[PDB]
């Protein structure tokens, strides 16, 4: 190819060592996430990997609250995830200060996409290996899922999955969305959407999950909130007592 | 001292029909003593004529600046500078210097190379654009000039008769000054010949 | 140099009650003697449970407040939810370094669920002062006696609602740069509740 | 000048006069005061003509840039914030007093901006020298619930009130109706409530009183 | 020798550059420090190695304050630790002046944390290579955090590191599990001393000097203090009791 | 291999020592030997001045930095100079601003940061110099060992420069005697001249170009030179 | 490390000139030709257009012929990109001189600024040199016609006929032979058109595969009137010479 | 930190080559089919906008950007490179012609600006060019209708009709015959559709094809639903429904 690790030159391949390996290394934390949109809600469910009893089970996070509406899941190594989180938080507030309007998903995606492209262009900064799944129920764009991947490429999605078991999850979402003939969930109450999500997740990843194995972030019109341990339990409980 | 009426000056522009006219004085003073009957205030850039009134230092500095801007524009574009365009560039150069000195009243006259129609526009030190196709006047005696022009002008004039309106408007406006004596010139502009005619008039 | 200058309704308050704080204001901008605004939003959210009353010069208060808004958004996302005292300092810093151009009379009042309701009053020149309730502007001296005597902690919401409507409606009458709507903001943990009452209403009530 | 703004239940209406004066003498009957920033942000400008036009165009270039960069519709709330901070930075040494209005998928908007560095909210607002008459008309006949026809009609009566009782305001009246459903309708010369002026007739100059000291010619290109 | 060992102006095929990996390895051959979270406080302890009789007892200290109520001890490379702390101070003071309050531990953590991440995205600026156990009490409780080379941090309830990590972690989890979180702050001092004494068994070709501190809401009244006098003698007593003596 | 961890200030080892630290440690030894010992009321430095040319004239290589502070060097002299330069500036700024008189530990910490910034760019460098700093403040007497590796320990006794191990073994033994002897100079000074003579094994000891420096409760900073070391040989 | 990822090639060869500079010259000799003929009643410039096809717009031939002034124009041999940066700076330099001294820039004065930057580009920064040579066509009222050349080596000379870009040797050889100083514009064009033919091997040469300009005295000026030919004007002169090629 | 790569990362050889550029030119070829026709009766641009995952929407993906209201651009190559260069291209168009000269930029002069950025990021060390080639199509009274390509090289040229990305050579060829001097905008939309049909099948429907035109426009979106000051901008980009409808009559 080229020799991208010693000088910032191109490859005739079009894709460089920095880009190619950023595509790979985004999973080593043994993580899987999915995001689905309801009719009028957006739900994220993500694996939560508390591997020890030396750690508090609720300081381990991978879902960050970037704004008051906007949520961002970072799929990547934790230093890179926080590097992205810090920058995203400033850009979100700075955009509200100057332009008088809180941040939507797509504009945050764009800012970061441009940054990641520049650090690949530079020979004086490294780019990060982060896939950023931005989610909300935007005021004008409706329910939203916009996912960025490393490269500085980003695009809008129906629904999405991340992790080595992306493929397993995909076949379940596809099957539902064809059946219903729409690209969102017919349901419209964030509880029933969360419950549905978990169902398709158990099925794909092949293990029944506990509350400490999940971490839930919910987006609704004009608010973002995270669901606690008790809150996750209430959903789980029904899936265990029906066939 | 005075901020611009050291040397004074007046400028008048009319529209005719395929034609425009721009006229000005030729006074240079040092306070109230008129020193010379000659000092040109009218220059042109491509085919758009720029008369600038005010302080002599500020006409000179602007004239060299507008040479600089017209030339690089001309070079990139392989094409001359157009009345319509020129109005905007003058505004934009003047608003930057509203915080600087400037005590000028330029008047622009031309015929477009892109719809064949007469064009005049007026500027102050403030940079209020005056959009006009009848006449536009600037300078120390601009108030009077507005009264003379509003009464005397009649629409759709050919170079000889247009000439007579402007020449007399300027002469009688000037007669109630001393800061508008020491000779005066009229240029009557067609897009194919320019006739330059010196008038005979008062001085102190 | 600002040409002309602007002024606000100058009788502002934050009152503590049973479950938090209820924040109360009159609103009116004038530019000289031209009534620039009948109604105004000068009931300003600086965070979701921490609002403020802005008084003093319209141009200046709004310009400051926007900056405070940027710091407290960034502050939330990173360092966790603010406190009333956190908001108050940021407001003060901006007034003090630029008290050469700024005239801001601020009550910041916010609700926390381990401090209960909190009132921090930052006068002109800027200094943070914690009080259990506040009245500010220049019309406040005249209601000092009322306010002190009928101020009571843990009073019923209905009773506090009357008390603020009444407190201002008296203040507005005797003072002259006061006028326009009375707007009020209830801050408890259930969220933020918005009250507006027009002139013809409050005078009467 | 006289500039007004009136909100209706289906859009927002702005109106203006376009007279510019040099003393009592009418330099210009028409000279723009409703400025296009975008096809859903139009803006009415008072104070000094040169500052109002220039500074909206400055904002405008960057706003047209922001809408494109961020890949989204223009917003009144973006222009608003930039105007205040810029006027604040210079402390209102730029004398532009604007009524910015505009329509979005997020509703009807009506704001005004003082050159002091203040922004305002109201439901009808006015500025200009004709501000005092105009506001009087606006505040009285606006009532809860409003229509296109009551809003334009109001807008017209308002700008006329200011023509009449303030005589630094005249000439043509331009109106522009920004509906939520539509975009913008610029209605140039919607009312022309004043008219041309007397002529007493004027006459061929004789050639025994018109003298030419000397004659030359110069070329159209000497460049 | 790949430019994934001589530069950090690129991403690696292992998602980290070799030199950062190496920082993690050098913390572990080092000196032992622990941190014990309890229901009202945190306790810190570190093993200070004795190599000569030329050293003075407690006139060289490894636990250094930031503010007045956050206590910082670190294990690993000495110079890197000074620099981290000096930074930690500048943040802490800026926070106190600017917001008129002592700084929260999840806040303080984000500020150091972002700075450890910075020095790990440049091709010529040295990484950090210390793991810092730090924490204190604020107005919604006590918090124990641990910061790594790579810029990695999470909240802990028990933490251990160093040569004697294995041993230390074993005793430490048993005791934490047994307790609601760690029981009283007072009980935790003795316990803490046992772990450090127990870890010292993994390195008997040197001596130690036991050094403890604490920061406890109602058992230091919000402050971070060194643990000394009677309280140090008692923890020693307990330690030499179980590990025979 | 060599070229990975040499000149490269950004790299690490699993061990945490680079080649640039081991060379720096060797550089300290190639300067002359200087020994430190202190009680709790005094701190002494005994240092050998031995010329490195035939014609060369003896000059002070213990440098008084302030009324209550100084250092002696062992290692590279330019490297030693820049640090001494920054420390004299630092001493002044504390005295004017905070009225603060430095303890050794505080200066030390400052010293580590300085080296640290220069080991985070290729255009700066690590040093090649150890220093023994003595000072007497209100926490008693102090002797500090500063290392380019950023390891700072305040000790009762040490030696740096060539052939450290003679002196260290003596110093650890006479430790117990010297630390409990307070308010008496002469014994601690004499003992320092004996220590340094066990460092030497094959290199001269000069009876008029030895230089001993002392600080304490009853001693403001005095370097005894020439004649005045005689009665302690 | 990355202090050894420096190319170190904007330093001297033993050959008396920098590596990158010598290598760049090759690049020029692999891009389009410019030919400069200075006549006794004009200056004639010919350049052969690199790629000509229907997919291109064929009615454009200002792709390498730019007028810098009213009476100065340049011909490019090299790549478009490299050229543009010097063109813009020469244009401004023209305007600085004009403004300061009230007179137009002399041809050598203009040449000399461009050449000091070309040298500069390797002298400060370590960056790479240009890949462009100009042949300058101009009039000055102090020497008559001047026709010069500059190269990215920063060496410049004046000549009465020169060629640069590909096929320098062949064209120069023919030029030296037919040269006269009683030639007129039209005699030069004929000459120019012969030379171009003898360096291009074809069935025929077409008018759109050429870019042409001459700078003659004119009959609307006592100055010099710059005539920039476009394809259809190239077609006419091809008849006039009766030289079909 | 800076100051470690201050040698250029293009260098010459005796074959005169610039490493970075040759590699980047290859990238353009590996893009998707994008084309430009000047019909000398307008300008028509079309490109493929395509999914890269089954749950990726294509109605959140565009390859057609507006640079200014009346100059449009299309590309093949690296997605990121195009967005970042587009921001900078937008910057200069807006600040330096619409405030200074008060009007929209002339295309050819904007072609000079965009070229200069790309050539600059090669000349300066420590950074690479952009690995894209853009086709910048615009209209002005003064110049007519125009079309240029600006290369990754920072070289430019005008092209009566051209295509870039996958299936470049054949697409340009078929087009050259079907291209007349005097060509009707409807026929010129068909030819574009027809070409993109030859590149792709089994995922070729009209609602995945994005086509934009320079010529016809909608005044009703330019705030001239009411009485005009002037007609205004000539670029107007089709929606999917319009594209699909014409595909049926292809």
């Amino acid at each position: 190819a080229g020799y991208d690790r010693h000088i910032t030159i191109f490859s005739p391949e079009g894709r460089l060592y920095q880009v190619e390996y950023a595509f790979k290394a985004t999973n080593q934390t043994n993580i899987n996430s999915l995001a689905v949109r309801g009719k009028d809600c957006t739900v994220v469910i993500s694996q939560k990997k508390v591997p020890d009893k030396l750690l508090d089970p609720t300081t381990v996070s991978y879902i960050f609250c970037i704004s008051r509406t906007i949520g961002m899941v970072v799929n990547g190594p934790i230093p890179d995830a926080r590097n992205a989180a810090l920058r995203a938080k400033a850009e979100a507030a700075e955009f509200r200060y100057k332009y008088g309007y809180d941040m939507p998903c797509d504009v945050l995606a764009k800012r970061m996409a441009n940054l990641s492209q520049i650090y690949t262009q530079r020979a004086y900064m490294r780019p990060l290996g982060v896939i950023l799944t931005f989610v909300s129920v935007d005021e004008e764009l409706g329910p939203s899922i916009y996912k960025t991947d490393p490269a500085g490429y980003y695009v809008g999605y129906k629904a999405t999955a991340t992790g080595p078991k992306q493929q397993e999850i995909t076949t379940n979402l596809e099957n539902h969305f064809k059946k219903s003939k729409i690209d969102h969930i017919n349901e419209e109450s964030w509880e029933k959407v969360v419950e549905f999500a978990i169902t398709h997740m158990i099925d794909a990843l092949g293990t029944e999950f506990s509350k400490n194995d999940l971490e839930v972030g919910v987006a609704t019109k004009d608010k973002f909130f995270t669901l606690s341990a008790e809150n996750i339990e209430e959903r789980l409980v029904a899936i265990a007592e029906q066939d | 001292s005075d901020p611009s009426s050291i040397n004074g000056g007046i400028v008048v522009a009319m529209t005719g029909k395929d034609c425009v006219a721009i006229a000005c004085d030729l006074r240079l003073g040092s306070q109230s003593l008129g020193v010379s009957n000659k000092f040109e205030k009218i220059f042109h850039y491509g085919h758009v004529f720029l008369g600038i009134t005010g302080l002599a230092t500020d006409v000179t500095t602007l004239n060299e600046m507008f040479r600089y801007k017209t030339n690089l524009y001309k070079l990139k574009e392989e094409r001359a500078i157009e009345p319509e365009t020129f109005t905007q560039l003058v505004s934009s150069s003047l608003y930057e210097r509203r915080f600087g000195p400037y005590f000028v009243g330029p008047v622009v006259a031309g015929i477009n190379s892109k719809s064949g129609k007469p064009f005049i526009a007026g500027f102050d030190l403030i940079g209020c654009i005056d959009e006009a196709k009848d006449f536009i006047v600037s300078g120390t005696a601009s108030d009077q000039l507005f009264g003379m022009c509003e009464s005397l002008y009649e629409p759709n004039l050919e170079p000889e008769d247009l000439f007579e309106t402007i020449s007399q408007a300027l002469l009688n406006a000037a007669d109630r000054d001393a800061l508008s004596g020491w000779g005066a010139v009229v240029y009557i502009i067609k897009k194919d010949e320019v006739v330059k005619r010196y008038l005979k008039m008062r001085q102190d | 140099l600002k040409k002309g200058e602007v002024s606000l309704g100058t009788s502002i308050m934050a009152v503590t009650f049973k479950d938090g704080v209820i924040l109360g204001a009159d609103s009116r901008t004038t530019t000289g003697a031209y009534i620039a605004n009948r109604v105004t939003d000068k009931l300003t959210r600086v965070h979701d449970k921490i609002w403020c009353c802005r008084s003093g010069s319209a141009a200046d208060t709004q310009a400051i407040a926007d900056i405070v808004q940027y710091h407290l958004e960034l502050y939330t996302s990173q360092y966790g939810t603010p406190s009333t005292e956190t908001a108050a300092s940021v407001f003060k810093e901006l007034c003090y370094e630029n008290k050469d151009n700024l005239t801001a009379g601020i009550i910041v009042a916010g609700y926390d669920d381990k401090n209960k309701g909190e009132v921090y009053t930052i006068p002109l020149g800027g200094s943070v002062h914690k009080l259990p309730y506040a009245i500010a502007g220049s019309g406040s001296t005249f209601i000092y006696g009322y306010c002190d005597k009928n101020f009571r902690e843990n009073m019923s919401k209905e009773e506090t609602v009357d008390f603020i409507k009444h407190s201002l409606s008296q203040a507005i009458k005797w003072d002259g740069s006061s006028g326009g709507v009375i707007r009020m903001v209830v801050l408890t943990a259930a969220g933020v509740e918005r009250l507006i009452f027009y002139p013809d209403e409050y005078e009467q009530l | 000048t006289t500039i007004v703004g009136v909100k209706f239940n289906n859009g927002v209406v702005i109106a203006a006069d376009t007279r510019s004066t040099q003393g009592p003498i009418v330099a210009d009957k028409n000279c723009a005061k409703l400025h296009r920033i975008s096809p859903k942000i139009w803006c009415a400008g008072a104070g000094t003509a040169a500052d109002t036009e220039a500074v909206t165009q400055l904002i405008g270039s960057n706003i047209e840039l922001h809408s494109l960069y961020t890949s989204r519709e223009p917003r009144v709330v973006s222009a608003l914030q930039m105007l205040k901070q810029h006027l604040f930075k210079y402390q209102g040494h730029i004398g532009a007093y604007l009524i910015v209005a505009g329509v979005d998928p997020t509703g009807s908007h009506l704001f005004s901006i003082h050159a002091h560095g203040s922004t305002d909210v109201g439901y009808y607002l006015s500025l200009g020298s004709g501000s005092l008459a105009a506001m009087a008309v606006l505040e009285s006949h606006w009532k809860q619930d409003l229509t296109k026809e009551e809003a334009i009609k109001l807008a017209s009566d308002a700008i006329q009130a200011g023509i009449w009782n303030d005589l630094g305001s005249g000439s043509n009246v331009d109106v522009c109706v920004m509906e939520i459903g539509k975009d913008a309708e610029y209605l140039r010369n919607y009312l022309t409530p004043n008219v041309r002026e007397e002529k007493q007739k004027s006459y061929k100059f004789p050639r025994g009183t018109t003298a030419v000291l000397k004659e030359s010619i110069v070329n159209i290109c000497d460049i | 020798g790949t430019g994934y060992d001589l530069s950090n102006s690129v991403f690696s095929p292992d998602g980290r550059n070799f030199q950062v990996e190496y920082a993690v390895k050098a913390v572990e051959n080092g000196t032992t420090s622990i941190g014990i979270k309890c229901n009202d406080g945190v306790v810190f302890a570190v093993e200070k190695l004795i190599t000569s009789k030329l050293l003075v007892p407690q006139k060289n200290v490894k636990i250094q304050v930031v503010d007045r109520h956050i206590g910082c001890v670190y294990s690993g490379l000495i110079p890197d630790g000074r620099h981290l702390v000096n930074r930690g101070r500048e943040e802490a003071a800026s926070f106190k002046k600017l917001y008129k309050t002592p700084i929260p531990i999840p806040a303080f953590a984000d500020r150091l944390g972002q700075y450890v991440q910075a020095h790990t995205l440049y091709n010529s600026v040295r990484p950090f290579g210390v793991s810092t156990i730090f924490g204190g009490v604020d107005k919604n409780g006590a918090h124990l955090y641990m910061l790594e080379p790579s810029g990695s941090y999470w909240g802990y309830k028990g933490a251990a590191t160093g040569k004697g990590r294995q041993s230390a972690k074993a005793e430490l989890e048993k005791l934490v599990d047994h307790h609601p979180e760690g029981l009283s702050a007072r009980e935790a001092v003795k316990q803490a001393a046992k772990i450090i004494y127990l870890a010292h068994e993994d390195n008997k070709e040197k001596d130690f000097e036991l050094e403890i501190s604490w920061c406890s809401l109602s058992e230091t009244n919000g402050l971070h203090k060194f643990v000394k006098g009677d309280l140090l003698q008692e923890a020693i007593d307990f330690a030499q009791k179980e590990i025979n003596g | 291999f060599r070229n990975n961890y040499d000149g490269d200030t950004v790299t690490f080892s699993p061990t945490g020592r680079l080649f640039q630290v081991e060379y720096a440690l060797e550089a300290i030894k190639q300067g002359s030997v200087t020994v430190g010992l202190r009680s709790n009321t005094h701190a002494v430095l005994v240092a050998l001045k031995r010329n490195a040319d035939e014609l060369s004239s003896y000059q002070k290589k213990i440098i008084k930095c302030d009324e209550h502070m100084g250092l002696s060097l062992a290692g590279l002299a330019p490297d030693a100079r820049v640090l001494s330069n920054y420390l004299r500036q630092q001493c002044n700024y504390s005295s004017l601003v905070f009225n603060r008189k430095l303890a050794v530990e505080r200066a030390g910490h400052l010293l580590c940061d300085k080296a640290q910034k220069n080991t985070q760019s290729y255009g700066g460098r690590p040093y090649g110099v150890g220093l023994l700093i003595i000072g007497y403040d209100k926490s008693g007497a102090h002797l500090l060992e500063f290392q380019p590796s950023g390891n700072v320990t305040e000790l009762y006794g040490t030696a740096i420069g060539a052939r450290s191990q003679g002196a260290k073994t003596y110093l650890e033994r006479t430790l117990d005697t010297f630390i409990k002897i307070d308010g008496n100079p002469d014994e601690l000074i004499k003992a320092g001249v004996e220590a340094i003579s066990q460092s030497l094994r094959d290199e001269s000891l000069t009876v008029d170009n030895l230089s001993i420096a002392i600080v304490g409760k009853d001693t403001p900073f005095t370097i005894y030179d020439g004649e005045a070391v005689a009665k302690y040989i | 490390g990355s202090r050894r990822y420096d190319s170190r090639t904007t330093i001297f060869s033993p050959e008396g000139r920098l590596y990158q500079v010598e290598y760049a010259l090759e690049s020029i000799s692999h891009a389009g030709t410019a030919i400069g003929i200075m006549a006794s009643d004009g200056i004639v410039l010919a350049a052969e257009r690199k790629v000509t096809s229907t997919l291109l717009e064929q009615d454009t031939s200002t792709e390498k012929l730019y007028k810098l002034n009213d009476k100065i124009a340049v011909a490019v041999a090299g790549l478009t990109a490299d050229a543009e940066i010097l063109i813009n700076t020469a244009r401004i330099h023209a305007q600085n001189y004009l403004k300061t001294y009230n007179e137009d820039i002399p041809v050598e004065i203009l040449v000399r600024r461009l050449s000091d930057i070309k040298q500069g580009y390797t002298q400060h920064g370590g960056l790479r040199p240009f890949g462009v040579s100009f042949i300058y066509a101009g009039y000055d009222d102090r020497y008559g016609y001047q026709l010069y050349t500059s190269n990215p080596s920063g060496n410049y000379t004046g000549w009465k006929a020169i060629s640069v870009g590909a096929n320098t040797s062949a064209a120069q050889t023919l030029l030296q032979m037919d040269y006269k100083d009683d030639m007129k514009v039209d005699d030069a064009i004929e000459l120019a058109l012969k030379t171009l033919s003898k360096t291009t091997d074809s069935s025929a040469l077409t008018y759109d595969r050429l870019e042409f300009a001459t700078i003659r005295k004119g009959a609307n000026d006592g100055e010099v009137y710059q005539k920039i030919f476009k394809p259809q004007e190239i077609k006419d002169i091809l008849v006039k010479t009766g030289i079909t090629k | 930190m800076t100051d470690r790569y201050s040698f250029s990362l293009t260098t010459f050889s005796p074959s005169g080559k610039l490493g970075q550029i040759d590699y980047a030119l290859t990238a353009v070829k590996q893009g998707v089919t994008s084309l430009g026709i000047k019909a000398t009766n307008g300008v028509v641009i079309a490109t493929e906008k395509k999914s890269s995952s089954p749950l990726a929407m294509s109605e959140t993906l565009s390859k057609v950007s507006l640079l200014t209201p009346d100059i449009g651009a299309v590309y093949s190559g690296m997605g990121p490179d195009y967005r970042v260069l587009v921001d900078k291209s937008r910057k200069v168009a807006h600040t330096s012609y619409k405030r200074i000269y008060g009007e929209y930029p002339p295309t050819k002069l904007l072609v000079s600006e965009v070229a200069k950025i790309m050539q600059e990021a090669t000349q300066s060390g420590g950074v690479r060019p952009f690995g894209v080639s853009l086709l910048i199509a615009g209209h002005d009274e003064f110049n007519g209708f125009s079309l240029y390509q600006v290369d990754p090289s920072g070289s430019y040229f005008p092209w009566k009709a051209t295509a870039i990305g996958k299936g470049s050579v054949a697409a340009k060829t078929f087009l050259e015959k079907r291209w007349n001097d005097e060509l009707e905008l409807e026929d010129a939309i068909h030819i574009a559709l027809l070409t993109l049909k030859e590149s792709v099948e089994g995922e070729f429907n009209g609602d995945t094809i994005e086509l934009a035109i320079i010529g016809d426009e909608n005044p009703d979106l330019l705030g001239y639903t009411g009485i005009p000051t002037d007609k205004g901008p000539r670029f107007r980009k089709l929606t999917s429904q319009e594209i699909n409808d014409r595909l049926e009559a292809l």
